[PDB]
């Protein structure tokens, strides 16, 4: 191939990292291994993929540049460009199968694969699009991404829900046992959809969102998804299935309301932890008037307990929970007060930070 | 651990 | 037991955190033991091999005891509390009750009199800052052996000579020596820490100057700092002679930036067998060339401007042996001494006779 | 790798 370009270091450091977010990991596949290299139009592109998901960057050429592409080894093309010193001029070029890299006096020849052979996601139509701020589309996952299943049997739940209605974008993740769901405004109107983005592009989408006065342009396929910040371009397949619809596990009529600080409500939950059992960690709620008691015990038979002052004229009772849920639940509430909303011993919990209700959180307790 | 559904 | 005692968390997360370092077979080297007496709170952690002391002075009312209770669950507990706490602590029978604010926990003992300890006499002493200690350790570490049947490389020698104290550690293939004049006069005396011991002694000392003294028996070593004490037993065993494996009259010279030629090597390696490692160096004409590559025939080379005396020769290395040496030396300029391909080298700083190793090459 | 000793 003719491909040539010039650039210097780092022009090309970000876009390396970006773009080799999809690579394993478990090796598959000796070209998913290899980033393409494509040089059309005064533009070096980069792709990396997984076969499910591809991070496209472009970076501009000033310098004198020839077309073509080709495929490269990312770990060690992106170790070389690191390794150099900062300021360096990286040259690139193909000789026959090898790819050499010169920058001063230091030059490496890299074995490649050809760029007819890279598997990159096939052509697919935009079915809705829109535009939201970066932080939008960040608030909405870290405000979920923790419920998301995690190698469930029930591949739809691996992934989160991304639902447009009205003027709101919302995220939903349940892994059969906690849900969240959190909805933001995005300023223009929508069609109703819901499509399912697996957890590996979910989370890559959240780790391409760091610029600046740049919006986020989305594209939602039948099959695909795609994101635009700046310069890099996210698609990922989406997941075939049904999602749970999150308004039928909503509790219904919970007429017992609890409110709290969400810090020493955290870190009583933390403490408690500490003597539950490691395996199930299960912990022991007691409310009473603007009373909360927290108790935990293992079978070395130590115990814990925590009591703290809390809003509450309910009916007294007694949940069990997974410490760990209710303390992912009060870790993403960065708020002051959190609200609970309870039924009975044996019914979900929603929690959600008393000042806002833009996210919800259900959470089904422990049998204790 | 009960479940949502 | 009577034992009972209030104090402030943030006087005794540093403690638990230290006696805590030789924790990682028996349920009772998973505890601390925990000793009240004459107004003092002592707390010790063992992994058998080594122990780890820490006095906290009690200025509130106590009462004298001893237990032992779990170390990361109590340790988990003090540091969950909130800033400023007053953390008060009494035994029920055989579990211990914690108790700071509405906070309240039960932890379960084992008596103190199982607890294992490590008596024995001095018969070397000095007295050195923590800081000279820490980093005669940090200086010669990374070269200690790791596992090798020959056990006596599993750690550091500690050798005294006339005014100076000494580090030496070798795997068999390179070595790292480092001294240090501490204005006393010394027996000519040498003995073989434990790996294990060494890396926690080196991470409780911290970059300070109080003043650290150290005891030498026939079968144990001793570090007092401040409020903190290590013991570990040594290893009983004959060392390598350093002395013996320096190149001894090496006619080749080399003179380069560390940063320059650490960084050469480090971007060499990416292309060398990742489970071999080599690199070749030539060197001739004031300039040195470093040349990798790999099983897929991928190739780097570095050219890099030295300042080289001697006959031009060609010389392999494991890369990630001489990337060790350049990592800890953190200088401006390095030299090697060599002699041919088939003998050791020595690295040290251009500027500095203080510390230096020797790594041993490689036929690729 | 040669031996050091």
């Amino acid at each position: 191939s003719h491909m040539k370009f010039t650039v210097e270091r780092e022009h090309l450091l970000k876009p390396l990292q970006q773009v080799s977010g999809p690579l394993g990991g478990r090796p598959t596949l000796p070209i998913l291994g290899n980033l393409l290299l494509q040089v059309a139009d005064g533009t070096l592109s980069l792709t990396g993929t997984d076969l499910e998901m591809e991070m496209v960057a472009r970076v501009a050429l000033v310098q004198p540049h020839e077309p073509g592409a080709t495929t490269v080894p990312a770990r060690k093309f992106f170790d070389i460009c690191r390794g150099l010193p900062e300021g360096a001029e990286i040259a690139v070029q193909l000789e026959g199968e090898r790819m050499l890299v010169r920058s001063g006096r230091s030059r490496f020849s890299l074995s490649t694969l050809p760029a007819a052979d890279f598997p990159n996601l096939d052509d697919w139509q935009s079915e809705v699009e829109f535009t939201l701020p970066q932080a939008t589309m960040k608030r909405l996952i870290e405000a979920t991404q923790f419920s998301m299943a995690h190698q469930d049997v029930r591949y739809y739940l691996n992934g989160m829900l991304f639902e447009t209605e009205g003027e709101e974008l919302r995220t939903v993740a349940t892994d059969g046992h906690r849900l969240a769901v959190c909805s933001m405004p995005i300023g223009q109107s929508l069609p109703s959809h819901s499509v399912i983005v697996p957890r590996k592009g979910v989370i890559e989408l959240m780790r391409m969102l760091d610029g600046g006065d740049n919006p986020l342009r989305v594209q939602i396929g039948s099959n695909n998804i795609r994101a635009h910040v700046g310069d890099f371009i996210f698609t990922s397949k989406l997941v075939d299935g049904r999602f749970p619809d999150y308004r039928r596990v909503l509790p219904k009529n919970p007429d017992k309301h609890l409110e709290a600080g969400c810090d020493l409500l955290k870190q009583a939950f933390a403490r408690a932890a500490i003597l539950s059992n490691e395996k199930f960690r299960g912990v022991r709620l007691y409310v009473s008037e603007n009373q909360l008691k927290i108790t935990a015990n293992n079978p070395e038979q130590e115990e814990a307990e925590e009591i703290l002052d809390v809003t509450y004229s309910g009916a007294e009772m007694e949940i069990g929970f997974n410490v760990s849920y209710v303390l992912d639940v009060l870790n993403a509430l960065k708020c002051e007060n959190v609200r609970m909303m309870l039924t009975d011993s044996v019914s979900s919990v929603q929690i959600e930070d008393a000042a806002s209700q833009s996210a919800a959180y259900v959470v089904m307790p422990m049998r204790l | 651990q009960a479940d949502l559904f």
